């Protein structure tokens, strides 16, 4: 007792209300939270998201090649014609979120 | 053998009533809610003014060692979505009193049956079930609930007319029920739950299987077409089709037009909510909307002629076909519905396994609605070899649809 854990609660960077389509490559993303944001025709090379949130997003026509979703949230989130299998998904969870014509 | 009751529930002129001998008083809460399709469907929600109370007289108070008794009802359980409806058991029919009596419960993907005596021993049958599965006979659907109870011998569960559980309850001494029953959401720690719940009924007997089936039967309102929920099919209500021979495919249209077709296509794709459910989309494909031809209150009925719209692009088509096409099979197109002219549409619904019977206008049969594959392409047809096959009583493949609409205890996106 009396020495407690020392936990930043730091609050993720949001960003909403937004399409993408750039083909954006070689990034890391961390402490991000991306509501309602659309990942229309994207061709992810070498990207990944740690410790990020998704809400109410949708990834549409979307490629992704060294990939990942390292602890990363997803909720009430649509993957249509993606190639996301499992293993680009590391320690995630996904609340209410639907896949469709996966390749 | 609905005359046994010694309490049946039903609505009536904008009341919930006791239609036994005994009359029971029936108080309702403020946020108490009934469908306005089948008034008989009674939703409640997770607050403490969602309540029906039911005030039995006390010749019918159960207080006995040996006494047998049953209850059955209709219930409609949305799905479970997150991990807070995990180990969280919240009664929703009690008759408990100074910690003895009965009541239902629900848990994550359980119904659950207890009977407790006045030295507080306990048995409990149960009836559980996956949300770990494609497409689901119970989640969010109209299901039959009947527990029976013999003092000497067994506590059984069925569903749907079918046994599931049972358990020996000899061991259970003196049981001292409430003379209240409380229809309520009651330690449930999810804020949206809620359910809905028809013809509740209890009896002062064991219902032998033949009963229950025979309950089963009576109160499933054979010629009233029923959706995927088993709520009445409706006119003008948009519906995702499923094809019962291959339920994991839905329906696309190529093209509109006469040299277009509608067809079967998959897989299906999936929701999930991560350890807590991973079934099938069912809001997939192209929707059908059922036109009224033909009892004028939007309830679809057995033998009712209708049209049937497609719904392409968010814009409606016609179901169509040429009954001149070499072949039995009669291959449909989605038409523009100025430009129908004198093609076959008129449908004849079906309450008992071909749905969708295609005419024209003459009143001749076309055939049953199901599919052809014509070079691995699963195209929509009307085929009169269904028909036929009907008669003879022997097999068919692909005339058996089920009509879903959107609906909030299944939680999809749109």
């Amino acid at each position: 007792d009396e020495y407690a854990l020392l936990t930043r609660n730091v609050e993720r960077d949001k960003y909403a209300n937004f399409t993408i389509n750039f083909t954006m490559e070689n990034q890391i993303h961390t402490g991000m939270e991306y509501d309602n944001g659309r990942f229309i025709g994207v061709k992810f090379k070498s990207v990944t998201f740690k410790d990020s949130v998704f809400k109410s997003c949708t990834f549409e026509d979307v490629t992704s090649v060294n990939t990942y979703f390292k602890n990363c949230t997803f909720i009430d989130t649509v993957f249509d014609n993606t190639d996301f299998e499992p293993y680009k998904f590391i320690d995630s969870e996904f609340k209410n979120c639907s896949f469709f014509h996966n390749k | 053998i609905v005359n046994t009751s010694i309490l049946s529930i039903v609505y009536k002129k904008d009341d919930l009533i006791d239609l036994s001998r005994y009359g029971a008083k029936i108080n309702i809460g403020d946020r108490v809610y009934y469908d306005s399709i089948d008034k008989n469907q009674i939703k409640l929600i997770n607050l403490e003014s969602s309540t029906i109370e039911v005030i039995l007289k006390n010749a019918i108070v159960y207080n006995s060692m040996y006494e047998n008794f049953s209850t059955s009802f209709w219930i409609k359980i949305p799905k479970y979505f997150s991990k807070i409806n995990l180990n969280n058991e919240y009664t929703i029919i009690n008759c408990i009193e100074n910690n003895s009596g009965w009541k239902v419960s629900l848990n994550y993907g359980e119904i659950i049956w207890t009977l407790q005596d006045n030295k507080q021993n306990i048995q409990r049958v149960v009836f559980k079930y996956s949300q770990m599965v494609n497409i689901s006979d119970y989640i969010n659907r109209w299901i039959f609930v009947t527990i029976t109870n013999n003092r000497l011998t067994k506590s059984k569960i069925y569903i749907n007319g079918r046994l599931i559980d049972q358990k020996p309850i000899s061991n259970l001494g003196n049981i001292h029920a409430s003379n209240k029953i409380m229809f309520k959401l009651d330690g449930c720690r999810d804020p949206r739950r809620y359910i809905m719940i028809k013809y509740f009924n209890l009896f002062d007997k064991e219902l032998n299987e033949k009963e229950i089936k025979d309950l089963y039967d009576s109160q499933s309102n054979s010629g009233i077409l029923k959706d995927f929920w088993g709520n009445y099919l409706q006119y003008d209500k948009p519906y995702y089709m499923l094809n019962l021979f291959d339920p994991n495919k839905y329906v696309d249209v190529n093209n509109i037009g006469i040299r277009g077709y509608m067809y079967l296509k998959g897989p299906r794709g999936s929701v999930v909510t991560t350890n807590i459910y991973l079934n099938s989309t069912l809001y997939e494909g192209t929707k059908f909307i059922i036109k009224k031809y033909a009892n004028e209150d939007n309830i679809v009925r057995n033998n009712d002629r209708v049209y049937i719209n497609v719904v392409v692009k968010n814009k409606e088509y016609r179901l169509a076909t040429n009954a001149s096409q070499a072949g039995v099979e009669k291959i449909l197109s989605a038409l523009e519905i100025p430009d129908v002219g004198n093609l076959s549409q008129v449908v004849v619904m079906k309450s008992n396994k071909c749905k969708m019977n295609l005419q024209d206008n003459n009143g001749n049969d076309i055939g049953f609605i199901g599919f052809h594959l014509y070079d691995n392409i699963a195209k929509l047809v009307a085929s009169n070899w269904y028909n036929r096959q009907v008669g003879k009583a022997s097999r068919t493949f692909g005339c058996s649809w089920e009509f879903i609409p959107v609906d909030d205890g299944w939680g999809e996106s749109s």
